[PDB]
């Protein structure tokens, strides 16, 4: 259509907007380059591989449960 | 007891209603059975085409054409229906092999996490695997893994061993924390400081060697009866 | 052990007929097996796709080493990623990539997971292990000093804690020398990334010998298209013309079942890599030879172009 | 190490194990007498 015109190692994206942040793969396409459906126009961006946190590392200093969740988790 | 219990029954519960609700949870028979289904409708579909005869009815091609003639579009055909046939046996035998990949994996699982319990990290699901649970499907097995998962977790200082009377101890089944001015030795999936005494704790060497030792007491059961 | 293959696409009407407007008229008549081919094809990349999700995208957590990257005396240095480097890849990563190196209607799809991706992936793994032991592999992430998470790791393997402590100084050193040993392993072995390094040649071969097989005549007059549709009647033309696509499209059913098969081997590798991730680099491993030769104490992942290079 | 009670348990009297040996065994509480 041309609306909006995308370059990307997998190939050329047409009718997706490229947005500077990066969410969960929704519909993978490839380079790292996902599509997903939001708030509503069809957008592009690249993947997020999840929360970044630092541990508290320390040459004296260790941390312990104080309390358990027993879980049951599904498996087919 | 009654909150592992009260966690427990409210986990089976929670599996009921993801199970439920959930869209697509059980993908990986649906897909078996979405497989097979475009196997057989492939194997179909190749039924009807020609292969480069005139037609792919035979008694079309029989009525239309003389036997000489006719024997070779029939070859044709033949051929492709033998091929296309061919195909579907060796992607038939590929997804057995597959399938059989799937149920050694699932037998194993089975004896390890049901009828034992596995020390592997991740065989029997996320966390420290307390036990599991088979239920039966259409054309699988589905396993409901009980964990352990630790949670709320407290920061502590700790130190490698215990310097008294001028000798190295060290925790025999746990782990040194000083809660901020009071040394105690504690479990290390579980907080339960106890004193330091030399029940818990072994002895070897002197302090001059361990590197990061700290000064602190151990206590003797017997050191009170002195009459 | 390899995790994952090249992604291969196939456009069939240009294979068979190589962009001639004559036979790709004639090509419909043989019914769906492009459809069969290129679900097939999708299906294996996407279960190339899936393998390197499962292999590496085990945390959930991006974990980040701390800037003092001092751990009692070990020097992890040769496996953490490096500061300055554009591709933030290791030592041991930047040699494992050097060491293994690599229309007519075949072309590949790029994967998913770009190698700047799985490193990451990989520098997260090695922080949670070096930070945290075992537990960020089972929930929470508990930090703990190295030295005593190496001194847990003893008494997994039957041996008294103790030991460590008045032997810390030595089992660091040894530990040092073990990893630099590895950069001259990899280096001067001539082929030892030889498993990875056969799958992309493997895939390579693949490609070449069915591109090779279109100057195959197949008993016709001719092996080019336009020949046979230049010098001969539609009525001799149509024989020739179905001789090349019967080959052509025999070719094309081999080359897709061997890269079934190949596929089917693939998995079983990714899989046999997840469950190594999971059971010596997420925790310790009693299991006899699972884990490298020895009592085992823990393991480092490293990223490799088509693999995963575990560090026992 | 030294052998003593704290890293031995006993079962049974030493007329049934084949291989047993004759030595002390030192117990921690001894000199101490509490
Ligand atoms: C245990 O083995 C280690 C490794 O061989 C010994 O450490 C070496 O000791 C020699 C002699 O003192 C030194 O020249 C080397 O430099 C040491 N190597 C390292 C890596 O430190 C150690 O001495 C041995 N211990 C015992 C009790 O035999
Ligand atoms: C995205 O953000 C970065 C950092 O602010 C900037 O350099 C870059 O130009 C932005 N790109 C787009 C397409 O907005
Ligand atoms: C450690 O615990 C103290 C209180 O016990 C808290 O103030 C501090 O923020 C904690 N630090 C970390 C790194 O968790
Ligand atoms: C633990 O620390 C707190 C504050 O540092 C202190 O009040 C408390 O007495 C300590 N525990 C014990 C058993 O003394
Ligand atoms: C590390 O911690 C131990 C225990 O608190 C202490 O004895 C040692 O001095 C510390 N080392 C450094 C370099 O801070
Ligand atoms: C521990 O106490 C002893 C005396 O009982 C002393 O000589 C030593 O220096 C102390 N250690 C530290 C780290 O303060
Ligand atoms: C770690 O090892 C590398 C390679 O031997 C060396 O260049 C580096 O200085 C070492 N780091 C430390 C802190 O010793
Ligand atoms: C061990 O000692 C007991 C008691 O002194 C004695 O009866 C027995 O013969 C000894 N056995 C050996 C093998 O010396």
């Amino acid at each position: 259509t041309g609306s909006n015109v995308f370059q990307t190692r997998a190939g050329c994206l047409i009718g997706a907007e490229y947005v500077n942040n990066s969410y969960e793969c929704d519909i993978p396409i490839g380079a790292g380059i996902c599509a997903s459906y939001q708030t509503q126009s069809i957008i592009a961006y690249t993947m997020s591989l999840g929360a970044e946190n630092s541990v508290a590392y320390s040459n004296n200093s260790i941390a312990i449960p104080t309390n358990f969740t027993i879980s049951v988790t599904t498996e087919i | 007891q009654k909150l592992i219990a009260n966690q427990f029954n409210s986990a089976i519960g929670k599996i009921q209603d993801s199970l439920s609700s959930t869209a697509s949870a059980l993908g990986k028979l649906q897909d078996v059975v979405n497989h097979n289904a475009q196997a057989l409708n492939t194997l179909v579909k190749q039924l009807s085409s020609k292969f480069g005869a005139i037609s792919s009815v035979l008694n079309d091609i029989f009525s239309r054409l003389d036997p000489p003639e006719a024997e070779v579009q029939i070859d044709r055909l033949i051929t492709g229906r033998l091929q296309s046939l061919q195909t579907y046996v060796t992607q038939q035998l590929i997804r057995a092999a597959e399938i059989r990949a799937s149920a050694n994996l699932a037998a194993t699982k089975m004896s390890e996490c049901v009828l034992g319990q596995s020390k592997r990290v991740d065989f029997c699901g996320k966390g420290y695997h307390l036990m599991s649970f088979p239920q039966s499907a259409p054309h699988g097995v589905v396993f409901l893994h009980v964990t352990y998962v630790p949670a709320q977790e407290k920061n502590f200082t700790t130190a490698p061993a215990i310097c008294h009377d001028g000798k190295a101890h060290f925790p025999r089944e746990g782990v040194f924390v000083s809660n901020g001015t009071h040394w105690f030795v504690t479990q290390r999936n579980f907080y339960e400081p106890q004193i330091i005494t030399t029940d818990n704790t072994f002895v070897s060497g002197n302090c001059d060697v361990v590197i990061g030792i700290v000064n602190n007491t151990v206590y003797d059961p017997l050191q009170p009866e002195l009459d | 052990l390899p995790v994952s293959m090249t992604k291969t696409s196939v456009d069939c009407t240009m294979y068979i007929c190589g962009d001639s407007t004559e036979c790709s008229n004639l090509l419909l008549q043989y019914g769906s097996f492009c459809t069969q081919l290129k679900r097939a094809l999708t299906g294996i990349a996407v279960e190339q796709d899936k393998n390197t999700q499962e292999v590496f995208a085990q945390v959930k957590q991006i974990y980040k080493t701390p800037p003092i990257k001092y751990f009692g005396g070990f020097n992890f240095s040769q496996i953490l990623p490096d500061p300055s480097k554009p591709s933030k890849r290791s030592f041991i990563e930047d040699l494992l990539f050097n060491k293994v190196t690599l229309f007519k209607g075949l072309t590949v799809l790029p994967p998913l997971l770009t190698d700047e991706m799985i490193a990451q992936y990989t520098s997260a793994l090695l922080a949670g292990t070096i930070t945290s032991g075992w537990t960020f592999g089972a929930g929470a992430a508990l930090q703990i000093p190295f030295a005593m998470q190496m001194a847990y790791r003893f008494n997994g393997i039957g041996v008294t804690q103790n030991v460590l402590y008045e032997n810390q100084k030595l089992i660091a050193n040894q530990f040092n020398s073990a990893i630099g040993k590895i950069q001259d392993s990899l280096s001067s072995t001539a082929s030892a990334l030889g498993k990875l390094q056969d799958v992309v040649n493997h895939n390579a071969q693949a490609l070449n010998t069915l591109v090779k097989q279109l100057s195959s005549k197949f008993g016709a007059i001719s092996s080019v298209l336009n020949d046979i549709f230049s010098r001969l009647d539609p009525p001799e033309a149509e024989v020739q013309i179905d001789r090349l696509i019967t080959g052509r499209l025999q070719s094309l059913q081999t080359y897709v079942t061997q890269q079934l098969i190949r596929a089917a081997e693939i998995r079983a590798s990714a899989n046999l890599a997840a469950t190594k991730m999971s059971e010596c680099v997420l925790g310790q491993s009693k299991r006899v030879d699972f884990c490298g030769k020895g009592y085992h104490l823990m393991s480092f992942p490293q990223s490799a172009p088509h693999g995963v290079v575990f560090l026992h």
